[PDB]
């Protein structure tokens, strides 16, 4: 897939393509990769292979209705599962998540990451393409984190083939 | 066998101490007394069902929940209301409780 | 196998061939590939080699069978059955599910997949043969759902070198 | 790439897409995959690496300039500079190649092929999903040989992750 | 493919069916795997890659032309262009040759083969299936060379997945 | 190994070979693959490697022995406890089956497969050799059950190295 | 390395970092990847092995010398002393090539590629991440070609592991 | 990564890189890989990979805070817990710790590694080129234990792909 | 290893050279093979690695002190212990096990094997030479069961390169 | 690492160098590898990469501290808990273990060996060439067990990069 967030001027958006591919061939294009989670307070894109993909994003909420909302503890508290004596399987796949507050990169094998400075992130084959773009605006344009990710996105479904122009994008507030 | 729609019709009233004699009698104490019109006793049956088909099918015990949810209005200020004869009627049970579409199910964890 | 589902006009079919291919030999050639469950109600083909092709199959019937035949919530709790601590060890086959309401794709590694928009679903070696005949007549022609599945499943049959003309179809209503 | 020819009504139409893919990104998305031969009266369509399909085509085209076009005759000619004692190099390339008379698909290890009765041919990855679209409306609509053609190139861009949309195609009046 | 000669009651036949696989698909099901030459009076039937088969047939070819057909020399003459000094090249195909007198088995790295008593010869990956009904009915019926040919054919393009039944007999009176 | 089972006027014989091979090596020529279960009601032809060839035998009896023989429902009992939650571990090795009523081949992955309208099944690397010359038989002679098993093993012995001409055969009633 | 080009406003601009990495350790940082050639009126710049991206420089520098510089010709020229008979000897290096008034990529296995409408051209590990930054610039800013080169290079040399931030530009007057 | 940690003059620092790698793509450039441990009381710098590098982290900490900070025998008491008969999983990661008193390397396998005479340690990639030009320095030049890992990382950064000139370092007291 | 044992004349013998090879290299060459067990009413020789191959010794023991020394029980009792549901490991390496009565080959992996007409067994990579020795003179000499083991050992250990001619023979009575 | 033990006069020494190697690096030179255990009764010299080589002596030791030394007894109850049901993991290691009565060679897989005649113990990459020299001098001088160990093991760190000339030896009494 290819999955990016920008946020800018209070804004947090995240966006992301919708092909499900199976080999070299494309099975469904309209899948929506970014779906909201606590009643709309947070946004979260995955990517690695539905599965592990979804049963990552489950746990979250699992964790997110179950710490109030607070994106950052939540987190934690999930990557601690994988960090103990007993692990917690092992998840070939990583999420984007994002509220008014903060914005997070877990992946399934027990780690969360911060974004840099500029506040972006992607994930996915097509990320780095997207990501690219992404700084390429950001620190060269006005545009809204909104019309950035809209833009990114397509400039990398251009170039990965495992991505396409059929998008689902959502934002905060 | 399971219980149709005609058949949840029937539980409602002729079983010896059935719901609508219940409380037909639980809220005469009250000094109240209410009518269950038969196109009324439809929209119970044929209104418990549309919701066995559509979430765990508990049966019978279903109209309990329903009729608990009917009887909620009067159940409370029956007292504050000595002497009256409510119709329960299409009408009323018909916006007294409102609608139950199915959950969300797919939106949620389907790709 | 190759096993392709349309629907067209309140109706709802979905064939499959029946070849039981060992390495690169066919050890049996009529199999019935679609099976149907829930005393009639709803229609499951399968492919990814017997074994697991069928625990996949049994698991979505004590499903149903324990969910008064809804579909898409019997198929989710299969899913759930995966997605959680502790696997449900992981199965090499798929299936093709669809009965009056809706009509589905899973997968015994724990996802459920919805058609696009013109309602078709294939899978097996030769599916996207089908796949692609479908969508050519879907939207050409006025063929019934059973015409489209029977010439479908034939077209595949003469490229897929594991897929035969000997095929069961099975419709609802 | 995807490249499919369908003969129909004494029309011959080669049509295929224009993505040029380096490993799992794309480099160029309007490649002319189709083009014309000896003084516009033949067509040829290539698949296969980038260079060798380009010399695989500049060699079937000398031939064809020292045999006054003979399209059968040049194709037989070509494949045997690789069946005898000094080999000419195997090509990782294939064409597809028609004239007002025939349709034919040649090979970079030389071998020409005819095509079956439908008088159908289709190579490059996305080959079998143009295969299958096309044979489905050749056998089951009036559609011209131009719009089958166009047809199938989508239906298999839609499925080919090496296959996009902009289509180069060509009829022989 | 399969290819299976038997000799009985002074016939010779040489028969195989007519599938071109490329990879796990199916490109051509007409093909003709056996054909005349030498005016006629020698039957070749060829298995192994195409181009390599072609070639290794066109070279048995004129062997033969330049030792008035004699089968058994021109063979033997043919393997001895690679069992010397300067190499031919290895081909990746072999060829049953037959004419009144003689049944042979000529390979691509040059080596003749005679038949077992039972005069049957048979090549390709349904080889063996088509030689064992082959030794099967030779031994216990009455059945005329061409009967046996067209049979064991069948019973093996029913086990292997890369032969049909559309076959292409030959005999020689 | 090579086990074959054909079917005959109210007859069923069962046969295999007696070669226990180790690497290219033979250890043991004597060896009885078919054996007799439930006090001579039933026929039991192994393959697969001793060791889960042998527990699979077992495993079948176990389960005879606990259902009045009834081949059909000790089949499938079998492999039911294969398709569930917790597997029974996986055995490299499959069983023919047969009594006077029906016949099987059961695989130690857990499935069970019916023979094809003619009543015939082989198992092992002979397998294919036998099942050839069986199906070559029963079509075109009047040959017993018992003397078709018996010359289809012999000319499964000569084509597979893995395979004598020393073999153990058992019938019913 | 990480080569891009940019062509706006009646200029050209190629420029490159100069990471020469040997294996996963750094010889040398200050590499000029773009250089000038024919009287410093056509660019290029270099990606793929060290040696190789030299001699196809050195050779294209030939050819240029033979032609009068046109750059045009010149690769075609170049191109066709691979796509022959006499092959010429696959390198693993492409190069970006520029004039006043063309851009082109050539690469060693012989083939010339035009850009795309937007007139941009990346290659190299760090490509289209140079790439995408380019595309965003060159669709969203009044940038000049220079600019955008120098900021696409740097935003892909944070990406790539194996492009550094030392660059070396040429535009062409 | 480069972590390196050198000793002089009653001074114990620790330094390392900011740079997360995946792949050959650079994630995250600043992140901080040498952090506070026991109040502030130990150093610990980490290598090999997000989650186990972290969870080898915690199970030090976990150690610390429940042996009043003893660095030696904090570090054995987790060393023993991968010596026994029930494993602690196994990291892939290992860590350089160091208080006012001692210096150590743990790995997640399960042993404890004392410096060498001069003690001077480094891990990761970019390790030993950190290491030789510590030792360099120490051996040959007056400069503080701090201006050595500060001298050595940029030494280190500039030869190894994976380690940046982005470092955090902390020292004891 | 090589471990040969020969029948003749109510003699049972069973010998095994001493030669314990890590990799190429030989570690130990006097070590004894031939152990006696149940107070030297048995005969055991064993191969296949130090470790597996006395676990699996021992194993066979305490099966024999817990049947009276019957060889035959002991053996089955001991096989059955891996065709169960809860398999008992798997061992890498075999036995031949003789008493006065019977001779058996037992491996780790749950068969017991009887010898063929002639009462020979050999295994270990020495194996089959000595086995061939040993036919040969059992068939053609006169020689007694202890010669002829004696003689069949160093046939072997001249031709394997994992077989010294310092070997340790044991017989009964 | 190249640890060796010779035996001579009543004496009884084990030496062993001290590099600690990672890939093709030397991370510390100065390790002990031959450590003193039971109160100084008993030598003990490891060897097979850090974690296991440790392991392997604790679990020698808390078996020689519950056994009053005995050395043989102690081995042997230490492999009799890796040839039972419930093995006890698997050591990638071995120990050479010696007291003033025995010297032996315990492996972590299960198995104790007894020295050869002459009595000289080699274990490690390094291991073989200082079992030549030892040996050698063993049968052609008259120098002592430690100057043989001394000597022997310098002739092994100039032949294998795995071992240095920094040993450390221990003798007994």
């Amino acid at each position: 897939t290819t999955i990016v967030s920008v946020r800018r001027n209070g804004q947090v958006v995240v966006g992301g393509d919708g092909q499900v591919s199976l080999g070299n061939t494309v099975m469904k294009g309209n899948a929506r990769k970014v779906r909201r989670l606590y009643n709309g307070k947070v946004l979260a894109g995955f990517a690695g292979g539905t599965a592990d993909a979804f049963t990552l994003f489950e746990l979250f909420e699992r964790k997110l209705e179950m710490h109030q909302g607070h994106l950052l503890k939540s987190a934690v508290e999930l990557a601690k599962d994988w960090r103990t004596d007993r692990a917690l399987r092992k998840l070939e796949a990583m999420l984007i998540v994002a509220d008014e507050k903060e914005s997070l990169i877990i992946t399934g094998i027990g780690d969360v990451v911060q974004p840099e400075e500029d506040q972006i992130l992607a994930i996915g084959s097509g990320g780095n393409y997207a990501l690219s773009a992404a700084r390429a605006l950001v620190e060269n344009t006005e545009l809204s984190a909104h019309e950035i990710v809209e833009k990114s996105l397509r400039i990398a479904g251009d170039i990965c083939v495992f991505t396409n122009t059929n998008f689902t994008i959502e934002e905060l507030p | 066998t399971a219980l149709s729609a005609a058949d949840f019709e029937r539980i409602l009233t002729e079983p010896h101490a059935s719901l609508t004699e219940q409380y037909k009698a639980l809220m005469a104490t009250e000094g109240v007394n209410i009518a269950f019109t038969t196109d009324a006793v439809k929209k119970i049956a044929e209104a418990a069902f549309r919701v066995n088909e559509k979430t765990e099918n508990i049966g019978a015990r279903r109209l309990h929940t329903v009729m608990e949810r009917l009887m909620d209005k009067i159940s409370f200020s029956a007292s504050d209301m000595n002497g009256q004869t409510v119709n329960i009627d299409a009408a009323y049970v018909a916006d007294a409780l409102g609608e139950v579409v199915e959950n969300e199910d797919l939106s949620r964890f389907i790709l």
